[PDB]
């Protein structure tokens, strides 16, 4: 039945993902060229318009109808895999997949990783201010 | 071996 | 990684399962030859070396040193499709592999359609035993 964790990497599943995405019929980034290039419909309040790659988790917004998910995607994050992945899913061998896979947990272990780097950046410039505020 |  | 359910697909997971297996080194049937043959080790206080296999649930017990776990296989329920999978596991693509697990899934629904057929029969025998000695 398929492992929910894995579901990202169905197409499938990336074009479900999509509710109340707007640019359909007559626009060129369709939901279903969106999962085509990998991403997922990730909508806040502040952008219904944020979409994730699911495999190197590269985020972009402000969606242009004329936009091509892959050129978009391309110029980007480039060095993101998936891109260069050619072959239907099914049709991947299993030691392909793991190591993709492998490469995604990987994108998403960096991800994080910078993440909490500009946390700690932010509180650290935070901290920084006050001691010196106190001098004087 | 053999069936149970 | 890959979700338990589908984890005896691995070799090395079903090694893993005969734990105290009393067919070692020197042993035809050892962990490693039964695991080759599809073998998981399910053992029971009343059957100690009962194993079966993962894919076509059919129950193999007393065991003896001299046996090659797939000749047993093949010699007492040969229909099992795993027997004829030469792919290394990683060698077979994810088609195949969904192929393969839909078809361990039917298996197990037959497997377990026998069980409560044999539990019917044998409540059966029971009732009319009973119905037997009453008329007596
Ligand atoms: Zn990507
Ligand atoms: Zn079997």
């Amino acid at each position: 039945t398929l492992p929910p964790a894995w579901q990202p990497f169905l197409k499938d599943h990336r074009i479900s993902t999509f509710k109340n995405w707007p640019f359909l019929e007559g626009c060129a980034c369709t939901p279903e060229r969106m999962a085509e290039a990998g991403f997922i419909h990730c909508p806040t309040e502040n952008e219904p318009d944020l979409a994730q790659c699911f495999f190197c988790f590269y985020e972009l917004e402000g969606w242009e109808p004329d936009d091509d998910p892959i050129e978009e995607h391309k110029k980007w994050s480039s060095g993101c895999a998936f891109l260069s992945v050619k072959k239907q899913f099914e049709e991947l061998t299993l030691g392909e997949f793991l190591k993709l896979d492998r490469e995604r947990a990987k994108n998403k272990i960096a991800k994080e990783t910078n993440n909490k780097k500009k946390e700690f950046e932010e509180t650290a410039k935070k901290v920084r201010r006050a001691i010196e505020q106190l001098a004087a | 071996a053999v069936p149970i």
